[PDB]
Order: structure tokens, then sequence, then C-alpha cells
């Protein structure tokens, strides 16, 4: 049970112990995503205002 | 109105509890996949813990110990044994064992087999061992016989040391097993149903061809099919603890119980305490319970050998009613009390030093 | 010094940004103005507690800190509380309309309509930053905005932030205290696209404070104002490294260094002793072994789950109070011939320990006692993956169905994206078991 | 997520109506003259989500009152809230529509409906935040069924991605006015199924029996069966009117709510059921009254059905430990009727100020399968009439075709299809 890297300050102390050693996507790309989603939307939108219309 | 769910339709201990708790009144059956369950009968593979526990309003009770297969697998019990101080490779009441995975999978213990098989070449001792898959046994002296058979296979075998030397019943010179019922419940209490069984060889054991294994497997399969005296002393082939006990008397002068009994009920408590921090339920957001079926072999010195621990056992027909009974006295109502002469022993045992 | 920016989106994130900020106020000595009598260089400065606090020439400490949410109610009672001062109005950002427990609505719909201004807001605090280390997220799962929101932020901010690392404390959802049938959706999808953009996510599961609550403070049927004052505590504990002088988690990307070897895996469990009940008349106080073994229990957990049943890769002790190194080794030797503790092979079997000798500060008139030593644990165990399992055995019962899929296919989401983030869910839960697990009528 | 815009139409709407806002107005402190007089604050806190501010700090519903004919307005007008209605929001017309869907829809109420959307419009212009619509209606006469629907499609067009809500009246045989009322009613249906997001199924039938075998009135008037009614609007409005954290505005209601978009027919239920007593009643009677088929608006067996989704609310001073208590209970205990792929698919609202003269009350809203049971009944008196085409001649007179009535027969058949379906799924 070693002890290591023992660091000691006024406001407290660190220190490891060791039992046993080892055995993006663009703006660009974003805003596409965004739009997409904006324009299908939009379609359904108006695909409703026609049916509305008839 | 306490609720329940049977997820393993192929288990005949638990489709009795099931009828029983159905016929107490004071249980409802749901859909296996309803969550708002009071009880789980899990399936045996892949059963679900992570998703027990999380529901408010509900004591979650399961079957099973998640973790338990440790005990309860031929090469995780060599382990397990080995490995823990407490069993430590200096225990006395299991048979010499290797875990042995095939060639073509290659962690092994190969090796240190053939080191202690060495000392029995030279040493002119017996030098029989069995090997055995968690069908697919070999018997022989010859380990050259044994490490290729294991590689013919895919999976992981154990190699054991065979007890040449076992108790044998007379009439018949024959081999058998002792099966022991063991409940564990929420609490961690262990309890020995009263009950045991052997089963017997009906085939006169023979130690020059471990070829003919209908008298070296007392296996009830095996024998109801490849031997043809099956039936022919007990039915079948079942000696229950009342007339092996008798006979112990009559013809060793001992009883049951000082001369085996102590001894298994030293291996189960010291199997499960072993394990128990690992997979007790205490503090837990559910709590299970389980039933295993240990299985022991007796020696001629009359010294008892654990073979292995099942993590799933039937019974013996005629103590189904019983001890199903008992399950759902001590792990079910104990949890969930419906509106003796108990059954069971309960193993405990606190020595101070 | 180098300075972290907080961010704070819808409901959940917004409360316990509150909450956070109270209990730092407290710790530093700062009031509720702003100002910090302690603070003897006048204006400006690079001590620890700057690295989340910014100064005016009058005096004041002003929280690093941006506050988003799709409606205004909650950020309201920021705005005209207790601690109004402390916070400067760009801070607090506000739409008109929230996203209804919709991930689709949070993400896409409104989140188009706001998302710049938000990042121009986080650019105007970062332009204050000399070395900015980068940001710590706070949000629920289960929302709208704090799932569709924070997903479209996390990606911005990659972008606009590359190199600055960036964690979360995410409240995952329970049924006892939520507000919608579809969180687990949302706790998918939110998962599925910001998980390749936080390097540390701290999951706070509301069932676990919930029944930590109950069982600990006494309290019936707790609130969240009693769930964010507990959560409170265990994120102070986590960042107090980054406030105080020390020498361990000293910056943000030592925490992955630290907790995360496998970037995909980098959701620590977080476990915290000891909870006592302010109104516990006669309280003993309990020592650095008891705490510390108490770090083993599932119940002290932020997460219900059996670490016995998993591996560690990675696991840091956190202290505050009177605890000295002697104490800690001396519990933990002990602790380790009583427990089930397997690391995987690849990693030594160890811990990495932080003590602050000021012990825990609690709320005056708040449920918690103040005690002599505490304790959090920060440990990266395969256990945790029992949380993303119950979660996606939800998601899946209402997809096969799929109930409640209009809502967000009617936001301009496509069906695809619910497949998609599963499917990543799936390969996660394999991750776990991979890491986790060796391979195992009678 | 603010402001709601009510629309009541027709008799049955605006005497339904009328009621709605005495009972809330006097829970949110507002006197008839619209000045307010409460004690606490909780009841202006969300007190514009129905009302508008004046001058004066007046207080003024964001009501609009529609009929064909001045009869029940006039009532209305005379009645003991009348004058807190903003006068240019009575839209009125002389002729009356005949309970006849046609002329409500095609003639009659084609030559009101701009105006009745111009005050739509002046309300919808001074909301912050417009979150939807109300319509309280029924859908056996003429105006309420025939103009309500007709409104709903051009307030649907003008406001495609605003919420819209209804209460809607259900005919039955058992208080009745004319034999039409299924044709209308079928008619009104297909509407709905299509143009809003969530309607409160108020079944005459059910009100009827209710006031009959519970609360012993020997002899129901539709001002028994309206106190029953607006005693439900006031409950399942209750989290849209004060503070709180779930349901608390008509989208996450719906979001909640609705799984399927079509399915969006909820059965209502009301705990105590109460006539014109002192009875202390315990968090567990509410729960077991809530959820008794006896207490639900809509004559649906719930046991014959099951249930996707479940909207529960109580009210007045109580153990929020209790009410979990008793809600996780009922679930646990006759799981079987809550549909196991919706997870947590019932939902708990606690409001500390109880309605009038009652200490603890609690409103159910389910969205149950078993709601086929309403429309299914409503089917067969329409297909008894329509296979001999009797009472045609009615609507065939006002420019209609038998077609339409055979499309809107199918539509509805379908909708009972898809209920059977998530029955068994
Ligand atoms: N611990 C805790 N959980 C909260 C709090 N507020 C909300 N939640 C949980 O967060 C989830 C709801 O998400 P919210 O944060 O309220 O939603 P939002 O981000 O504001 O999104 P929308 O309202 O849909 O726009 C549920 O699981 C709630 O239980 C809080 O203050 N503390
Ligand atoms: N090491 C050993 N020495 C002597 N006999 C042994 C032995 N190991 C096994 N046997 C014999 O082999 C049989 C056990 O087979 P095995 O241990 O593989 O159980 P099994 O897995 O085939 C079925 P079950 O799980 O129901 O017991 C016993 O009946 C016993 O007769
Ligand atoms: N509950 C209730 N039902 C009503 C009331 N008035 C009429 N009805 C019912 O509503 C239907 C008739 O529609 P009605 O509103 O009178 O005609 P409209 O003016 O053309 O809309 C019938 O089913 C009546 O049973 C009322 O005040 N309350
Ligand atoms: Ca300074
Ligand atoms: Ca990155
Ligand atoms: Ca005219
Ligand atoms: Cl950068
Ligand atoms: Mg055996
Ligand atoms: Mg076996
Ligand atoms: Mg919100
Ligand atoms: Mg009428
Ligand atoms: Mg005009």
């Amino acid at each position: 049970m070693e002890v290591i890297e023992l660091n000691k300050c006024t406001s407290g102390q660190s220190f490891e112990v060791i039992l046993k050693p080892p055995s993006d996507p663009s703006l660009e790309e974003i805003q596409k995503k965004l739009e997409a989603a904006e324009e299908r939307r939009k379609y359904q939108e108006a695909e409703l205002l026609k049916h509305l219309a008839e | 109105m306490y609720t329940f769910v049977v997820r393993d339709e192929n288990s005949s201990v638990y489709a009795e509890v099931s009828r029983l708790l159905l016929a107490t009144g004071q249980w409802k059956r749901l859909r296996k996949d309803n969550p708002r369950f009071n009880l789980m009968l899990g399936e045996r593979n892949r059963l679900p813990f992570g998703r027990l526990g999380h529901e408010p309003g509900l004591v979650q009770l399961v079957n099973y110990y998640r973790g338990a297969d440790k005990l309860c697998r031929k090469a995780s019990l060599v382990k397990l044994i080995k490995t823990s101080p407490e069993l430590s490779e200096s225990c006395t009441w299991f048979p010499e064992s290797y875990v042995i995975y095939p060639t073509n999978l290659k962690t092994d213990e190969r090796e240190v087999f053939l080191a202690a098989y060495n000392r029995r070449r030279e040493g002119r001792e017996g030098n029989v061992w069995i090997a055995k898959s968690s069908e697919g046994i070999l018997i022989s002296s010859e380990a050259s016989e044994l490490l290729d058979f294991i590689d013919e296979q895919g999976q992981v075998h154990v190699i054991q040391k065979y007890l040449e030397k076992p108790l044998l019943l007379e009439p018949g010179h024959r081999k058998f097993d002792i099966r022991s019922w063991v409940l564990v419940d929420h609490l961690y209490n262990i309890y020995l149903y009263r009950e045991g069984v052997l089963r017997t060889s009906s085939e006169p054991y023979n130690s020059a061809n471990f070829q003919d294994k209908t008298c070296h497997l007392t296996n009830h399969c095996i024998q109801k099919e490849y031997s043809k005296n099956y039936g022919r002393y007990e039915e079948g082939n079942e000696m229950f603890f009342e007339e092996f006990n008798q006979y112990l008397m009559d013809a060793l002068n001992t009883t049951l119980e000082n001369s085996i009994l102590l001894q298994i009920k030293h291996i189960i408590r010291s199997c499960l305490m072993c394990i128990e921090p690992a997979i007790s339920t205490k503090h837990l957001h559910y709590q299970s319970f389980q039933l295993f079926g240990f299985d022991f072999m007796v020696d001629e010195e009359l010294k008892v050998w654990l073979i292995e621990v099942n993590g799933a056992p039937a019974c013996a027909q005629k103590l189904y009613a019983e001890l199903c009974q008992g399950i759902v006295d001590v792990a079910i109502s104990s949890v969930f009390p419906l509106a003796p002469t108990s059954i069971f022993i309960k193993l405990h045992h606190h020595h101070h030093h | 010094m180098r300075e972290c920016i907080s961010i704070h989106v819808g409901q959940a994130g917004v409360q316990i940004g509150n909450a956070c900020w109270e209990l730092y106020c407290l710790e530093h000595g700062i009031q509720p103005d702003g100002q910090m009598p302690s603070d003897k260089t006048i204006g400006g400065g690079d001590d620890s507690f700057n690295t989340f606090f910014s100064e005016t020439g009058a005096g004041k400490h002003v929280p690093r800190a941006v506050f988003v949410d799709l409606e205004p109610t909650v950020i309201d009672e920021v705005r005209t509380g207790t601690y109004r001062q402390l916070f400067h109005p760009e801070q607090l950002i506000t739409g008109k309309e929230d996203a209804a427990n919709n991930y689709a609505r949070g993400h896409y719909t409104i989140g188009k309509e706001i998302i710049d201004l938000v990042l121009d807001r986080i650019r105007k605090l970062a332009d204050q930053c000399t070395g900015l280390q980068g940001f710590l997220v706070f949000h629920s799962f289960g929302g709208g905005t704090g799932s569709g929101f924070t997903s479209l932020l996390m990606e911005r901010l990659s972008v606009d932030y590359g190199k600055k690392s960036k964690l979360e404390f995410s409240i995952y959802p329970a049924p006892q205290v939520s507000t919608a049938v579809v969180e687990p959706y949302n706790s998918i999808l939110t998962t599925h696209t910001t998980l390749e953009h936080s390097d540390c996510a701290f999951m706070v599961d509301n069932e676990a404070i919930y029944d930590i609550c109950r069982r600990n403070l006494d309290i019936e049927r707790p609130t969240y104002t009693n769930l964010n004052r507990l959560i409170s505590q265990i994120v102070s504990s986590i960042t107090a490294s980054l406030r105080f002088d020390g020498a361990l988690n000293v910056d943000l990307t030592e925490f992955q260094t630290n907790l995360v070897p496998y970037p995909r895996i980098h959701f620590p469990l977080a476990t915290y002793a000891p909870v006592i009940s302010a109104e516990k008349a006669y309280h003993e106080q309990l020592s650095v072994a008891e705490i510390t073994n108490a770090c083993f229990e599932p119940a002290n957990q932020m997460v219900k789950c059996d670490p016995r049943h998993g591996k560690y890769m990675a696991c840091c002790l956190l202290y505050r109070g009177d605890v000295v190194p002697k104490d800690v080794n001396a519990a933990i030797a002990t602790i380790k011939t009583k427990r089930s503790i397997q690391f995987v092979d690849w990693c030594p079997t160890g811990f990495k320990v932080g003590i602050n000798y000021q012990p825990p500060t609690v709320v005056p008139g708040g449920d918690l006692a103040k005690v002599q030593r505490a304790v959090c644990m920060l440990s990266n165990t395969t256990a945790i993956a029992e949380a993303w399992a119950r979660l996606d055995h939800k998601f899946d019962l209402m997809y096969a169905k799929r109930a409640f899929v209009h809502w967000y296919v009617g936001e301009g989401m496509e069906e695809g994206e619910f497949s998609e983030a599963r499917e990543d869910m799936a390969a996660l839960e394999k991750d776990y078991e991979e890491v986790g697990v060796d391979s195992v009528e009678e | 997520m603010r402001e709601i815009v009510h629309i009541q139409a027709g008799q049955c709407g605006n005497q339904i109506g009328a009621k709605f806002w005495e009972v809330i107005s006097d829970e949110h402190g507002i006197d008839p003259t619209g000045s307010y007089h409460g004690d606490s604050d909780l009841q202006l806190e969300r007190i514009n989500v129905y009302y508008n501010e004046a001058t004066g700090n007046k207080y003024v519903p964001r009501a609009i009152l529609v009929d064909l004919e001045p009869g029940t307005m006039d009532s209305v007008r005379s009645g003991p809230f009348g004058q807190i209605f903003r006068p240019d929001n009575f839209v009125f017309g002389q002729s009356g529509a005949g309970n006849n869907w046609a002329k409500g829809h095609y003639t009659e109420g084609a030559e009101l409906v701009d105006s009745v959307l111009d005050v739509v419009r002046k309300e919808s212009e001074s909301c912050d935040c417009l979150q939807g619509f109300q319509l309280t209606h029924s859908l056996g006469g003429g105006t309420g069924s025939g103009m309500g629907t007709l409104l709903i499609s051009k307030i649907r067009e003008e406001y495609p991605d605003r919420i819209m809500n209804t209460f809607s009246v259900m005919p039955s045989p058992k208080v009745s006015d004319t034999v039409v009322e299924p044709y209308n009613a079928t008619l009104s249906v297909h509407q709905l199924v299509e143009n809003t997001d969530e309607t409160y199924c108020i079944d005459n039938e059910a009100l009827y029996d209710i006031c009959f075998r519970t609360l012993k009135l020997t002899t129901p008037t539709y001002g028994d069966l309206n106190h029953l009614v607006s005693a439900t609007m006031s409950g399942v409005t209750t989290c849209l009117r004060f503070p709180g954290q779930l349901n608390a505005d008509l989208r996450k209601l719906a979001v909640n709510m609705v799984p399927f978009p079509r399915l969006h027919f909820f059965m209502p239920g009301f705990a105590p059921l109460t006539s014109r007593q002192y009875r202390a009643l315990t968090v567990p009677e509410l729960t077991q009254q809530m959820f008794d088929s006896k207490n639900m608006m809509a004559a649906c067996d719930p046991r014959h059905g099951r249930y996707l989704t479940v909207a529960a609310i109580f009210r007045g001073r109580m153990s929020m430990k209790e009410v979990d208590e008793q809600m996780l209970n009922v679930q646990n205990k006759n799981s079987s009727y809550f549909v196991e792929w919706i997870p947590n698919n019932v939902k708990t609202a606690v409001c500390d100020i109880p309605p009038r003269g009652l200490k603890m009350s609690a409103t159910f809203i389910g969205n149950s399968t078993a709601i086929q049971e309403l429309f299914k009944r409503i089917s067969e008196q329409f297909t008894a009439m329509f296979r001999r085409k009797a009472f045609l001649h009615w609507y065939t007179g006002e420019g209609m075709d038998e077609m339409e009535f055979t499309e809107a027969e199918s539509n509805m058949n379908d909708l009972v299809s898809e209920y059977q379906q998530y029955q068994d799924a």
C-alpha cells in the first residue's frame, strides 16, 4: 500500500494510494440540420393549410 | 393483495411455489412483463437485476442472488476456492481441481495440473482424474486422453481428482452422491432442508473399466436409461435419509448426523459465508433469496467432499410439496406476510477466538 | 488561474444553479450584494475563487455564469430574489414559451431562434477571461429545454471553443418527481447528440436523492428545494478543487485525466456521506472510517446501482473537514478486506485523494446538519450502466408502439433520429459490458 | 404560454360556459363587477391565463359568447356574473340553427362566423403569449355543434401552431331535445378528431345518472347537470389556473395525455360527488372515488378498456405523502388496466386551494380506450336512422349530400377501431 505525490498546503492536502499495480460537425452542418427541420415544419404546415383551403 | 411474475416456465420448484401462492388467495399473478410486481420468479439467464428496486410503493423481491453463479459454475467454483483466503488452497473438503481451456481458446492451469499429475506418476498413487464442463465426461489415469478430450470440445473444462475409494452401499457394492437443498433468504439466513436424497448407482462399482460410466456416474438420467437395474434396490435410484441413517447405524454403527451431516453443514456454511459480502442484498434497493442444490460425495473413511453447487435445482418428486411450502414460508411470506417444527435447520455458528 | 463558465439550462439547471451559487457565496464569504470583505485585492485578482467569480472596481464578485430558460417564470425568481444583485441582467436569458417537454421543440424549433443570442452572451463572459478552461453545464435529461436546447448548445460550444473542456451535471428522470411521460425519449435523444461533446458528466438520479432525503433527512415528501440543497452540496464537493488551493483536479482537463480513460464511458458515479438531519436532536459525529465506508453503500450513491457487479476504472475521494491522510489510508486498508472492489485489469487498484480542511458549509435554516467531516467519492464504475438499461427499456416499450412520436416529428424531427439515438445507447451499453464483465433443472 | 382564449357557443355552450366563469371567478376572488376581493395571492398569480386586466384593476374574462339566436345570451347577461363579460364579446345572430348541424356549419353559421373571428383576433392580439383556445359547446344541437366546429376549423387555419381544447357535451336519448342529435354529434366528432388537441367528453347520459342515482335528484334539470359540469371544468383547469409543476399549460398537458394524434378524447371524473355535506373526506376516499366509474362524466366502463394516460388533480390541504401513497396503491392494485407500454403513465398534481364548499376534492382525467363505448353508442343511433335516410331532408335542404354523412360515419367507426387496437396491443 504505497502513498505517492503527497502535496500539502495551508488549506489541505492530496495524494494517491495504490493497493496493487495494473494486473465534430461544423457550424455549416449544424445550420443545415436546423434549416432542414424548419423546412419540414413548413411543409407540414403548408399541407395543413391546403387541406383547410379545400 | 401481493403480486408476482413468472419468467421461468421450465422450473418445477417455482411452478409449485406459484401454485401455492395462488391458493392463498392473497397473491395475484401478473403478465410476465408487467413491472408493478412484489415478487419476480426470474429467468435463469440474464435476469435483469438492474431493473429491480426502482418501483416506488413496491417492496421488490427476487428468487436469485446476483453473483451466485460464482458458486454454481464448475470453473468459477474452482477459482473461487483456490483464491479465497477463507477457503484457500488448504481446503480439505474439495477435490484437487484445475481449470483447463481448449487449445482453440488457449487464465489456464494446464501447466500446473501436470506438475501434480507427475508426483502421482512417480508417487505410484491413484492417478485417475475426471473431466467435466459446466454428457461430456471422461475418467482416466492418462492425462494425455484428458487434455486431448478437452481440446476436442469448444468450452472451458475442469480436471478434478476422481475419488477412487468411495463409500459403497451393500448390497450392490455401488456408488451414490448426496444432494442437499439449501435456502438462503433476504436476511442471509442459511436454511438446510432437513430432507436430502442419495442418488444411487444401481450397478456395482468397478475400478478397472473407467469407461463403463454407469457405475461411475450416479446421475438419475444416466441411470434411468443406460442402466439395466434402475429401481432394483430403491425407487429409484433414490434412497432417502431415514433409510440411509438406519443403514449407517446397522452396518457402520454410526448415524447420518455424526459421520456425514456435520461435514455437510460445515461445507455449506463455509461456501456461502465466503461469498456473502459480494452478493448480500442487506442494504440494497431490492432483495434476493435463492434455493441451491449442493452435491456431495462420501469416501470410505466417511469423509465428505463437495462435488458441485447447483443454482437452479429440481427437487425429488415426493419432496416438492413440503420443500416448496417451506420456500413460501421462510423466503416469501417473511417479506410479504399473509393474513412448527420447521422443515429447515438454520446454519449458524459463533465460535469465539 | 484559469476561468470556468457555468451554464444553467432549463428549470432544473436554473434552480440547481441557484442553490450552488448560494452555497459558493457562503463558502467564500461573499455577501448577497456581491461584496467580499476577506478579499483584499480590490477590483481584480487571480485567486482560486476567481475561477468562478469576476470582480468590479466597486468590489462586486460576479459569478461567471449564464442562466438560460425558454420561459421566464423560473429565471424571473433569480432576477427578483435574494441574490438578484449578484447577477448582471445580460447573464439571465429567457424566452417566452417553453419546449413543452419535447426535445425536438427545444432543439430544433425554439433552439434555432435563441441559440445565437445565448452564444453571444457566453462570448461576453469569455471575453472577460484571461485563460478560459471551459464550461460546466447544468440541465435535466427529461425537460424539453434541458434535453433539447442543451444538446444544441453543446454542439455549438465544441464549434466555437473547440479546445475547451466541457463538464455536465445532469438530472436523470425519476417518476416520483417527474413531470412528463416522454422523459425517457428526451433522455436518450439528448445523450445521443451530446455524447461526443461532453468530456465528463455527473449524472444525478432524482430517485436516489429523493430517497436519501426521505431516509436521512426524515423528509416525508421532498421538494425540489430539499433535493437541490443536497445536490448543491455534492456539486460543491466536486468543484471545490477548482475554487480552493489544492493539487488534485485543479483544472477541468484533470477530471478527464483522472476519471475517464475511455472517452465514451465518461459518467462517474458520485457517492456522498454523511447526510444528517439538522432536526436530529442528538447526533454522534462520524469518523473517517465510517464516512469512507459509507461511500461503498448503494444507499448513499447519486444513482442506485451495484458496483460489486461491475468494475472500476478510476476512483477519487474528496474529503472536507477534519481528515488527515493516515486515517484515510487506515480506513481504505480495512475497507479493501471487507468489500468487493475490483478494478479492470489494465488499471491500477488505487485511490486519488483530496482533502480540504474546511468542513462542509450548510445553508442557515436548511435540512442538513453541519458535520466535522464529509467525503464525496467519484468512481468510474461500469455498474452505472444499470441506469442506461433502465432508461433504454422504457424507451423501447413506448417506441415499439410509436407512442408520442408524432409530437417530435411535428416539430420537424425525423423518426429516424429515434432509432439512431437508440442504437448509440445500445452500443454504449455494450461497451460498458465489455469493460465490466467476464464471460460466464439440475 | 400564458393566455387562453375562451369561446362558448350555442345554448348548452353558453349555459355551461356562464357557470364555469361564475365558479372560477369565485375561486380567484373576482366579484361580478370585476373587482378582486380575495385574501390569498395564489389567486392572482396566474389570473392572466383567463382574465385581462382593465383600468381600476378590473379583471375581465378573455371570453367570447356566440349564438345564432339571442335568447340564451340575454339570459347570460342577466345572470349572476352577467356584467363581468366584455359587452363587445357578445356575438349573436337572430335566426337560430334549429338543432341542425348544416345550419350551424354551412348556412346560418357561415354568415356569422367572420364577426366571431374578428373578436377572437382582437383578444389574441393583446395576448403576450397566447397558448391556445378553449371552446364549450354541445354536439347535439346546431350552433354549438355545427358553428362551433366551423369556428374550430377557422381558428386552426389562422392559428395553426396554437392548442385547441374543447369541453364537448355528448347527446343521450335519456336527456334529449330532438331525434337528430346522433347526426349532429357524428358530424361533429369527425371535426373534433381532426381539429382539436384535447376534448373532454361530457356525456349527458352520465350527468343524468349521477344526479339520479348518486345525488338522489328525482327530476334532474339541465341546471343540475351543469352543476356537475362546472365542478369538473374548474377541476380540470386547476393546473392551468394556479402555480404548479405538472400539466401547467395546454401544450404540456397534450404531450402528457395524447400518445396518438386522434386519440385525444378524455373521460373526466370528480370527487366527491356533490349537489346544491360536512363529511370530511380522507385522501384514501378521494382516491377511490375519483377512480370510481360512478364518478366518471362519460358513460363508459373503465374496466372495459385500458388507460393510456391519466392526470389526477387533488385540491385542498392534505398530506402529499398520503396522496402519493394512495395513487401508487391504485396503480399497483389494478395494474392490468394501465397499458404497460407507456411506463409511469399516471401523473398527479396537488393544489392547496380547494373549490367552494369543500375542504378536499379530486379531479380525474383519463385517456381510456373504453371511451370507444361512447362513440359506438352514437354510431348505433346514427345508423338506425341513416340506413332509412330518416330525417335527412333537414340537412339536404341546406345543401349537404348523403356522402358527407357516409364519410363522417366511416371516420367515427375508424376511431372506434383505433381504440380497440390499443386495447389489445
Ligand atoms: N433535482 C431537480 N430536478 C428537477 C428540478 N426541476 C425539474 N426537475 C426535473 O427535471 C425534469 C423536467 O425538466 P425541466 O428542467 O423542468 O424542463 P425544462 O428544461 O425547463 O424544459 P421545458 O419546461 O420542457 O421547456 C423532471 O425530471 C423533473 O423532475 C429541480 O429543481 N431539481
Ligand atoms: N471428482 C469426482 N470424484 C468421484 N466421482 C465424481 C466426481 N465428480 C463427479 N463424480 C460423479 O459424477 C457425477 C456428477 O456429475 P456432475 O458433477 O458433472 O453433475 P452434472 O453437472 O452432470 C448434473 P447436476 O448439476 O444435477 O448434479 C456424480 O454423480 C458422481 O457420481
Ligand atoms: N349539460 C347540458 N346539456 C344541454 C344544455 N342545453 C342543451 N343541452 C344538450 O345539448 C344538445 C342540444 O344542443 P343545444 O346547445 O341546445 O343547441 P344549440 O344552441 O344549437 O347549440 C342536447 O343534447 C341537449 O341535451 C345544458 O344547459 N346543459
Ligand atoms: Ca480580488
Ligand atoms: Ca470536444
Ligand atoms: Ca340572413
Ligand atoms: Cl478554443
Ligand atoms: Mg452432481
Ligand atoms: Mg451442473
Ligand atoms: Mg421549463
Ligand atoms: Mg336547445
Ligand atoms: Mg370581415
